[PDB]
């Protein structure tokens, strides 16, 4: 089974430095060439720079966007693939994947901000019905975070079905998201239910509880 | 560089039907034999999925439903019979030398019958009131196809600005969209006024589907 | 696979 874990992602202030790095196992390491892709929703998705196997003398590649800032490399004896940003730009901001034997395999990625805005962290707040039917619905409102991305679930992940999870909004320089959950009146209030929020990049870690209001 | 330009841009299908997407490259893509034309599957959420090489080839473990063709310039990535798990963006990239790129990816949506929201409303919370804020948060679920209005009134008067709606992309099991409508307010403003209302009009129905809340209940 | 992928550079 192939696995590619990136690591190293963050916030970063522009003109900074970042290194990524890409622990990969599953298959022949050393003969796979390995690339970094990188995602935004302006640039859709673009190669960032490709590294070779020892036959191919651990050739490098980059988009000339990145050339002479960015430095791909690769230690062979621990599987790992780096990417050494300096000199960061706004533009450079996304959601950066590495990817093994070309394009076939891809790890699920890790998010670079760069910006001067300082981290904040969320506020999470509880949402309760109105002070009837069949099933009911609530919900977790996360609000002034910045910046992306969070995590959200419901009692640990157990609740997975009947959840709906909206996308980020940014609220002048700030970003803020919901998200609902369905389930039977028979279930709740008899158990609780909890709204799990994490915000990695302010070590923020909130476990809202849902309360009816009368 | 090699640029690929896709079409269409998005895209619906019904259940066991047909899709196809097309893609240009504005220099051929051919060499040594071979069309180095490969293309992608981005689920909500996730990383691409390698689906077809080789303009026409299956990646290990893809279904059959799922195959291209083309060669040169012009190619295109066929999807038959479609399944409700198939709504993504599907993205052609192309090998033939650096710089690597890939096209600007097409959206296949899943077609099924229309659906109408079920629609929730909720007052802001103790806590957040005790913050200074106030949003009030409305939640329209499960419902087809994507177009969709939401109207908020404070007193029965309508209210346009602080309004915030996101939606959700298709779901991979029932197909449908859901949304969140957020009316954020200053607490004082919030306290002023009593009856809060969310307005929703949709396809399915001519009458608003309409819920409310009085500050104090 | 090959060492380039089945997604890679033409030989």
């Amino acid at each position: 089974e192939v696995k590619l874990e990136e690591s190293g992602g963050g916030l970063v202030q522009p003109g900074g430095s970042m290194k990524l790095s890409c622990a990969a196992s599953g298959f022949t390491f050393s003969d796979a060439w390995m690339d970094w892709v990188r995602q935004s929703p302006e640039k859709g998705l673009e190669w960032v720079a490709e590294i070779r196997n020892k036959v191919n003398n651990h050739a490098t590649n980059y988009a000339e966007s990145v050339k002479g800032r960015f430095t791909i490399s690769r230690d062979d004896s621990r599987s790992v693939v780096y990417l050494q940003m300096n000199n960061l730009k706004p533009e450079d901001t996304g959601i950066y994947y590495c990817t093994g034997l070309t394009f076939d395999y891809w790890g699920q990625g890790t998010t670079l901000t760069v910006s001067s805005a300082k981290t904040t962290a969320p506020s999470v707040y509880p949402l309760a019905p109105v002070c009837t039917g069949s099933s009911v619905t609530l919900g977790c409102l996360v609000k002034g975070y910045f910046p992306e991305p969070v995590t959200l679930t419901w009692n640990s992940g157990s609740l997975s079905s009947g959840v709906h999870t909206f996308p980020a909004l940014l609220l002048s320089g700030l970003y803020t998201l919901s998200s609902s959950v369905t389930v039977t009146s028979n279930t709740w209030p008899s158990q609780t239910i909890t709204c799990n929020v994490a915000h990695p990049a302010s070590s923020t870690k909130v476990d809202k509880k849902i309360e009816p209001r009368g | 560089d090699i640029v690929l330009t896709q079409s269409p841009a998005s895209l619906a299908v019904s259940l066991g039907q047909r899709a196809t997407i097309s893609c240009r490259a504005s220099e051929s893509v051919d060499n040594y034999g071979i069309s180095s034309m490969n293309w992608f599957q981005q689920k909500a959420g996730q990383p691409p999925k390698f689906l077809i090489y080789a303009a026409s080839k299956q990646g290990s473990g893809v279904p059959a439903r799922f195959s291209g063709s083309g060669s040169g310039t012009d190619f295109s990535l066929i999807i038959h019979p479609v399944e409700e798990d198939d709504t993504a963006v599907y993205f052609c990239q192309q090998s033939k030398g650096v710089p690597y790129t890939f096209g600007g990816g097409t959206k296949l949506e899943i077609k099924r019958a229309d659906a109408a929201p079920t629609v929730s409303i909720f007052p802001p919370s103790s806590e957040q009131l005790t913050s200074g804020g106030a949003s009030v948060v409305c939640f329209l679920n499960n419902f087809y196809p994507k177009d969709i209005n939401v109207k908020w009134k404070i007193d029965g008067s309508e209210r346009q600005n602080g309004v915030l709606n996101s939606w959700t992309d298709q779901d991979s099991k029932d197909s449908t969209y859901s949304m969140s409508s957020t009316l954020t307010l200053t607490k004082d403003e919030y306290e002023r006024h009593n009856s809060y209302t969310c307005e929703a009009t949709h396809k399915t129905s001519t009458s608003p589907i309409v819920k409310s809340f009085n500050r104090n209940e | 696979p090959g060492a380039r992928g089945l997604t890679g550079r033409p030989g």
